[PDB]
RNA sequence: CAGCCGUUGACCCCGAGGUCCCCUAAUGGGAUAUCCUGCCGGGUUUCCGGCUCCCGGUUUAUAACUGGGUGGGAACCCCCCGAACGGAAACAUCUUAGUAGGGGGAGGAAAAGAAAUCAAUUGAGAUCCCCUGAGUAGGGGCGACCGAAAGGGGGACAGCCCAAACUAAACCUGCCGAUGAUAAGUCGGUGGGGAUGUGGUGUUACGACCUCUAGCCUGAGGUUGACCUCGGCUUUCCUA
RNA sequence: GAGGUAGAGUACCAUCCCCUGGUUUGGGGGUGGGAAGUUAGGGGACACGUGCCUCUAAGGCUAAAUAUGUCCCGAGACCGAU
RNA sequence: CCGCAGCCUGGCGUUGUCCCUCGGGCGUUUAUGCGUAGAGUAGGUGGGAGGGGUCGAACCUGUCCUUUCGGGGGCAGGGGACCCGAAAGUGAAACACCACCCAUGGACGCUCGAGGGACUAACCUCUCGAAAGAGAGGAACAACGUCAGGUGGGCGGUUCGGC
């Protein structure tokens, strides 16, 4: 689409949603577009987490833009719908906040180390 | 919230604009009422009563912009009754899109409506209309007003927002 | 004319049931035929059920199947479209008149209705109807003519609920079994929804509501004077 | 005491048409332009400025007081077979 | 006497991407000027009789541009250094230097327009396709909406004095 500014690798993709299954059973994760924004509002997001098949674009098409001025990491998914299931959901998400990585702060850590350096070919 | 930023960007003079008019060479194609699965603009839809529940359906209606579809008399008028141009409906557009939806859902009860988009021959609007018979529905307390008979097809009979403004209520 | 029913309580009146031809919104298909003619399911002579525009589901996907507006009414009511005759001693702006009429939508009443209101030395307090203000302000070939509101006196005289801030599945609903007066509800099992937000809190202005911090204020209990948990109140559902 | 929230092609402006007592002042519609958003907005008979006064649009619901007469009861300085 | 349709034309909208040219302006950039009387190109208002002069001048000899070829404006060398008057004429004099104006042309950065050209993705037309979609041609014009001017017995209302 419009939103996704810049390309992730399929096999970077699998690496964060292994990050939101070990986060969610020992850290705090917040599901949902409302309740991630709010988080990135407060400063208090750790990484964002975006789907990249959202219909309407408006729905999630301002958070990359915010989480910049902010300086907190973002990097998106292919489907919301196995990010609902990473979660623990029963239906799709479009959006997830990682308040605290708990058991996968080193899998973060690597994640958003890969994330820097594709920005930055990206100019 | 993000239905604040939902208003944000398709506010007024954007880059958004580039695409909406993408979606506008859409939806000169589809049907003039069609169902679409969600609204557009989450902000209009739930601040006029849209839920996410099964019985709540979203139309979308495109009308022809301009004057009324008016024909010169006749028979024998005095000056003043023989005027054609400048004239249009006392109705709204956005009340004219309503009523067409109501044709279409029988139904189905209008709650609301705004428009969606413009252009050089048409004028787009999306109505959320709302089921009175599902179950769902008719176990809400607060649409417990809705199953009372007069209060359906308030839509035909100026009942509306629409219909309000352009009463001058 | 002829016959029968009724004291084994008829006729008649009131209440509850049964049968109820064809056309008709007419609705499986057709009717310039109030008459014809199908395809599935059931017992089985007869016969009885199912067969546009939408909504929520099933099943392989345009196949099929489960469950759910249309027309009428004497007048009254709500909304759009909308004349001329006549009067001006002629007549075109004007008036007649948003009348007559046309189209759409209801109910036993409709519609309106809780101030982005009025008026004037800082007052009143949702809407509607009657007597007034008043043929006043005001419009008009300033011609014929048209025409308020506030205020005063009465009749009735209620007020809520959402979006948002704070929470984040604590939520809604179809079917089956039990319990409950076959109700609401509670428990158990299955299906559809719902993070693109279901449920809770909360909706007002010299301020309202929400969050955090600090300090003072029914009963029982626990914990460190302070904190928390169960007993009143508010709103909603229900019918034997 | 500190912080947070409050409804958009909407309000408003120019122009055209119809209504209106609405008149350089009111309402609705068509065409074009188009905000602020609580350190905010609206109003107080031409327009603007300064005080003062007053309210919170653009999301619904709401008994009683009243309109009618196919119909049922009653009444009457009504008519009395052209 | 008036109206109203239809038609013609222009503005705004749908309506977009690349150019080039021209005309306006804003802060700059510069070099160019003969009614007559007279050493002779007084276009005008002033400071200003001093200004230039190894703080390098008047002068011969040519290349060159120009003009009512009148004549002035710029070139280095040969010259190692000179001229205007405070003096003679002009309803208005000093090529004594410096300023602004009238007035020519070009250039920088910005704005506004106006015109011309190209392109394709809006829009339109056709073909294939049950649809979904694909191809060909035109093309920011046409078409449509809205406003403005013109034309307009095509159609409607009327008036067609008196004695």
């Amino acid at each position: 689409p419009s939103y996704v500014k810049f390309e992730v690798p399929q096999e970077l993709a699998d690496k964060v949603l292994e990050a939101v299954k070990k986060a969610k059973d020992s850290g705090k994760i917040k599901k949902g577009t409302n309740e991630t924004t709010k988080a990135v509002e407060r400063s208090q997001a750790k990484l964002v987490v975006i789907a990249e098949d959202v219909q309407p674009e408006e729905i999630v098409a301002h958070l990359p833009l915010l989480c910049e001025e902010k300086k907190i990491p973002y990097v998106y998914v292919p489907s919301k719908k196995s990010l609902g299931e990473a979660c623990g959901l029963q239906v799709a998400a479009a959006s997830v906040a990682l308040m605290d990585p708990g058991e996968a702060k080193d899998l973060v850590d690597e994640i958003v180390k890969r994330v820097n350096e594709i920005k930055g070919k990206s100019s | 919230s993000m239905y604040h930023y939902i208003e944000q960007t398709w506010q007024n003079k954007d880059w958004r604009r580039s695409i909406l008019r993408k979606r506008l060479i859409e939806w000169r194609r589809q049907p003039a009422i069609t169902r679409i699965d969600r609204p557009t603009r989450l902000n209009r839809a739930r601040a006029l009563g849209y839920k996410a529940k099964q019985g709540f359906v979203m139309v979308r209606v495109r009308v022809r912009r301009g004057g009324l579809n008016k024909p010169r008399p006749n028979s024998g008028r005095r000056p003043k009754r023989m005027g054609v141009y400048g004239y249009g409906p006392s109705k709204g557009y956005r009340w004219i899109a309503e009523e067409r939806a109501a044709r279409k859902f029988p139904n189905l009860e209008v709650l609301g409506s705004y428009y969606v988009a413009e252009d050089g021959m048409y004028k787009y609007y999306e109505v959320i209309m709302v089921d009175y018979s599902h179950p769902v529905i008719r176990s809400d307390p607060e649409l417990k007003w809705l199953q009372d008979s007069v209060n359906r097809k308030r839509v035909f009979r100026g009942l509306t927002s629409a219909g309000q403004k352009s009463r001058g209520l």
